[PDB]
């Protein structure tokens, strides 16, 4: 969704460091509002001390930050920050697997659903919709980014992803829960329709069909679990109370207290907390990669890009077991039909990359 | 049926504010975004702004930035729009529209009025002098709009023509013409009727020939 | 921002005939497209959205086409219910930009004027104002000139004039100039002429009234 | 079960401060009694310090107080917390997995199962209903949620779930062991008998629809596995006897000692251990997590709503391989047929989303 994968293909000097120059899906922006509180509340509390308190309530305030200060201990912090995080980023990746792709079963109706003429153009054309209504089905109702554009059942039929009479069927299938399950339902039923109109061979090639559709039903099962079942709110609300905790002590402990007191640890006064501020934009940042994967469907720059995936599957969906049904290219003998052993070219620039064979480790290299 | 039922007509002084309404019904309200069009005389319609019922999440334009307030309440299933710092260029005709990748159902539309005059009746004064003479009625020093023209209490319609009012020094002024046969006048006597519900104003004018 | 620019400005067609509007998109906005339908002093109404497709009412007589940045409307078999306005908007992002508009006008035969002058009426004249009103009825081409001229010399200031929408049954045009004078300037004159000039003649059609 | 999902669908200013207002499954709500606890063992040794003990037993209990706050020290307890929280919130969702749902078997028996006179009607439905009882049976077995809804086998008769005559066949097999595999045994039965009697056409789809069967054994097993062999109990009095000790050391170690002695550390003195309350929030919280994770199929707020899935795989069961078996919509052509690549609308709010094709990182973007 961000993707910056091409520029780390390769560790150079400035593989990492070019990155931080970047906003799209950066720290920067996420962090851009609570920094500014942080640096406000900091020298707010700052000038209070600096110009305000009196002789002796500064002693006070000297005493207050050395206590505050104390207790900003990053490694409590760092334990459930690290944990919490693994977690988000397990089950952001999970979620993402979890997108069903129509190309294996694409292939199947593709092949399997016998006939040149508008019935079998019709078939296989209302098999696949009825497996793409079944993701844009539980796609919107996990995805903010789907729903805003499918908002209601009408948006779904105008944009055609469901026909009026689905529609009218859909309605006529009285359930109170949520109806994704649906068309893959009426999959089944029309893959066995189709089978005994004998536009499916044997039971073997049915199955196999039936069995694709179960997985997609699957995918779908596992994006509305993890919409269903989330992150246990007390988790979520440990790890946020820890480091609040943390920026709290931080706003008093890490002020720049009297130099001439000649504190232990504040021998200077550098008026800006240079190391506090990197350590905000640490762990408020490390937060921030939780608070932005917990929900991988929203509408963050790096939130998974569901309604492109929805209109690259209908156009290959429905091109691949229409104007590809029984059509391929002109059988031809291969380049290398005589040659067993054939030496693919290489560019000027990838000759290095022709190895030898890798035989084994056991084996010795002459 | 979809319907949407915005508020009355409004008129309110230079700087003030105003809150119109639009109440939908025969759809699920939370499901479709709300839209508000301006529409001025001559100008093209300009998009004010978009509301989501749901979480009243508001994208407005850039152009209406301090001058427009959307906000929803979803257990009424109405919408609102708030106008502020109004002038004379905010005077126009606003509508609700529903969207789905469209604009398939819009209000009847709130006409809103800035001006600092009060409410004033209508003078209504007769004017009179070859097979068909023309007569008529004029319609002068007037607000606010607008006002109903019938000649004889509605039975003769047919031959007239009822001209747009103008505004003179912060005041309407209209013109109503109407051809009749020579043959039936003066013999049929013939009264122009100008209702101003504004100011509940109902005059009858009997044009009588010049003297 | 999309710009949205249509053409023409007004068409002017008789029953039978066949139109064609035309919105040009500032920047590629795909099959977003959407035509409504206004009449004067109604709201708008949807007529073919998605550039091709058309809404629930819309007789097959409307058909859209275009994608990119040049759409077009086209109206074949017109009616008499197809006379009205016409705007574009498109529907690739925020803000949705409308079109300029389109006024499809009836197209018919000249007519020529049928001025009728009036003098202050004498209720007026007591109150402390005078007011000449001199009506221009029926008539075709929209164009029309209308001079006032207060004992011959030209009359410009103090005039207000309002013309109306095409007549739905006859498809001709009206307008009402009115010369608005103090009562005590009223008197100080004799005659108060109305000039017309129109493409209906070369000489402009006059109705005055004499003080005398 | 508490689904906070959509309001950390975006990262925003607000997004997990906003959750620390929550209540249900809340933090507060899950410490409340401990808390209060900790608050008066702290303050009621506090008073006993500052009004009761005299000047020479203040010596000890500072003394005392020194000893006990060098041993209050989070490092080990983080260390073993992380790990068993991590445990614990592995079996939660492997277990929230294991719950068996119909929708696969529900697919095939509403398809592959012929008739649409009342015998088929009756055979598609009394199918569902052994896969359902074989979930119901094993789910009042690990849930004191469903238990208590279904205490004894006649309340599951009673509720619609078993026929009285499978109750009696039910008990008619002597077995000292939980039956809850019987349903699963008679619904292979039953779909060869179904089969014999020529309602299933091939072996095929007869395999196809028992490997169905097969998978939701082992679902329910999995149920059986997770509620009998329960984390070793050495291992969580470990992680108790661990936090607890923690805790002890605080309730004297953290006290407010005399300013005026100038103890290195305390020199200010609060009353109100703020910062000591907040690391008590974090690690008795923490181990709410698991405390409340360790058995997902209670009554806890965030404890999956197991009463509510057997509703809806009833409901929804039932009505696919009933009303829904070979009931099709009108097949028509889609909006799409004479559109090679279509271009799905997007609604104003949504526009920003539709982007070029990702062909891959290797490709120049021009
Ligand atoms: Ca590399
Ligand atoms: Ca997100
Ligand atoms: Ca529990
Ligand atoms: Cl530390
Ligand atoms: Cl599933
Ligand atoms: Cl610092
Ligand atoms: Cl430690
Ligand atoms: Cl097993
Ligand atoms: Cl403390
Ligand atoms: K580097
Ligand atoms: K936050």
């Amino acid at each position: 969704t961000v993707t910056y994968t091409n520029r780390v293909a390769d560790a150079r000097l400035g593989t990492f460091s070019q990155l931080l120059l970047q906003w799209k899906g950066s720290i920067y922006k996420l962090l851009y509002s609570e920094f500014l509180i942080f640096i406000s509340l900091y020298f707010a509390i700052s000038l209070v001390y600096r110009l305000i308190l009196s002789e002796s309530q500064r002693l006070m305030f000297e005493k207050l930050a050395l206590y505050c200060n104390s207790y900003a201990e990053l490694a409590p912090v760092s334990a459930v920050l690290g944990a919490y995080v693994s977690l988000v980023v397990s089950r952001w990746w999970a979620q993402y697997e979890s997108i069903p792709w129509p190309d294996r079963i694409m292939n199947l109706v593709s092949c399997n659903v016998d006939g040149e003429d508008e019935y079998g153009r019709l078939l296989r054309r209302t098999l696949m919709r009825y497996s793409n209504l079944c993701s844009v089905l539980i796609l919107r109702s996990v995805s903010t980014a789907v729903y805003k554009r499918f908002p209601s059942m009408e948006h779904v039929v105008r944009a055609g992803l469901m026909t009026p009479e689905e529609h009218k069927k859909f309605e006529s299938l009285n359930s109170p829960h949520n109806k994704f399950w649906i068309p893959c339902v009426w999959f089944s039923n029309l893959a066995v329709k189709a089978r005994n109109e004998g536009r499916i061979r044997d039971s073997v090639l049915l199955q196999g069909i039936l069995n694709e559709l179960n997985t997609l039903r699957s995918q779908c099962g596992r994006l509305y679990g993890y919409d269903w079942i989330s992150i246990p709110l007390v988790y979520t609300q440990v790890v946020t109370v820890a480091v609040y905790s943390f920026f709290l002590a931080c706003l008093i402990g890490r002020q720049f207290l009297d130099p001439e007191k000649a504190y232990p640890g504040h021998e200077l006064d550098l008026f800006v907390p240079v190391f506090t501020f990197l350590q905000f934009f640490f762990y408020a940042g490390w937060l921030k990669v939780a608070e932005q994967l917990i929900n991988p469907f929203g509408e963050d720059d790096d939130d998974f890009e569901t309604n492109w995936l929805i209109d690259r599957n209908l156009q290959v969906s429905l091109m691949a077991v229409d104007e590809m049904h029984q059509d391929l290219p002109i059988l031809e003998k291969d380049l290398y039909w005589n040659e067993p052993d054939p030496q693919p070219p290489y560019t000027a620039a990838t000759a290095e990359y022709k190895r030898p064979s890798f035989l084994g480790s056991t084996f010795d290299i002459s | 049926q979809v319907q949407l039922q915005q508020s009355g007509p409004e008129l309110v002084r230079p700087g003030a504010s105003v809150k119109m309404s639009c109440k939908a019904s025969g759809y699920t309200f939370t499901n479709y975004w709300m839209h508000w069009v301006k529409q001025r005389p001559g100008q093209a319609l300009e998009w004010i702004g978009m509301i989501d019922p749901s979480k009243s999440e508001t994208t407005l334009n850039q152009k209406f930035r301090g001058k427009a307030t959307l906000n929803v309440d979803k257990s009424s299933n109405t919408a609102y729009m708030q106008l502020s710092s109004l002038t004379s260029e905010d005077s126009a005709v606003y509508y609700c529209a529903r969207e789905v990748y469209y604009f398939d159902y819009w209000g009847q539309g709130t006409t809103l009025t800035v001006s600092s005059a009060k409410t004033t009746p209508p003078s209504v004064y007769p004017l009179a002098p070859n097979s068909m003479v023309t007569l008529g009625c004029l319609v002068k020093g007037y607000f606010p709009e607008p006002v109903t023209v019938t000649w004889n209490s509605g039975s003769l319609s047919s031959g007239v023509h009822t001209f747009p009012a103008v505004l003179q020094s912060d005041l309407y002024t209209l013109s109503s013409s109407v051809t009749v046969p020579s043959s039936s006048w003066p013999s049929e006597t013939v009264t122009c009727n100008v209702a101003h519900p504004a100011s509940s104003t109902k005059v009858d004018k009997k044009i009588v020939p010049r003297d | 921002d999309i710009q949205m620019t249509q053409s023409p400005a007004s068409l002017s067609a008789s029953v039978g005939e066949t139109v064609t509007i035309t919105c040009r998109a500032s920047e590629n906005i795909y099959s977003y497209l959407t035509w409504y339908q206004q009449k004067q002093g109604k709201s708008p109404q949807l007529l073919v959205y998605n550039a091709k497709t058309l809404t629930e009412g819309v007789p097959s007589r409307f058909s859209g086409s275009g994608s990119g940045t040049q759409f077009s409307l086209k109206i074949n078999s017109l009616q008499p219910e197809d006379f009205g306005g016409y705007f574009c908007q498109h529907h690739y992002g925020t803000p949705p930009t409308f079109g300029g508009g389109t006024k499809l006008e009836v197209k018919r035969a000249d007519a020529a004027p049928t001025v009728s002058i009036f003098p202050p009426s004498s209720e007026q004249l007591t109150s402390g104002g005078a007011s000449v009103v001199c009506f221009l009825n029926n008539f075709y081409p929209k164009d029309i000139n209308v001079k006032w001229k207060i004992d011959g010399s030209e009359r410009q200031n103090g005039v207000l004039n309002s013309w109306t929408d095409q007549d739905s049954k006859d498809s001709t045009y009206s307008m009402s100039s009115t010369l608005t004078l103090t009562k005590d300037e009223y008197e100080r004159h004799n005659s108060y002429t109305c000039e017309a000039t129109h493409k209906t003649s070369t000489s402009p059609i006059v109705k005055s009234f004499n003080r005398n």
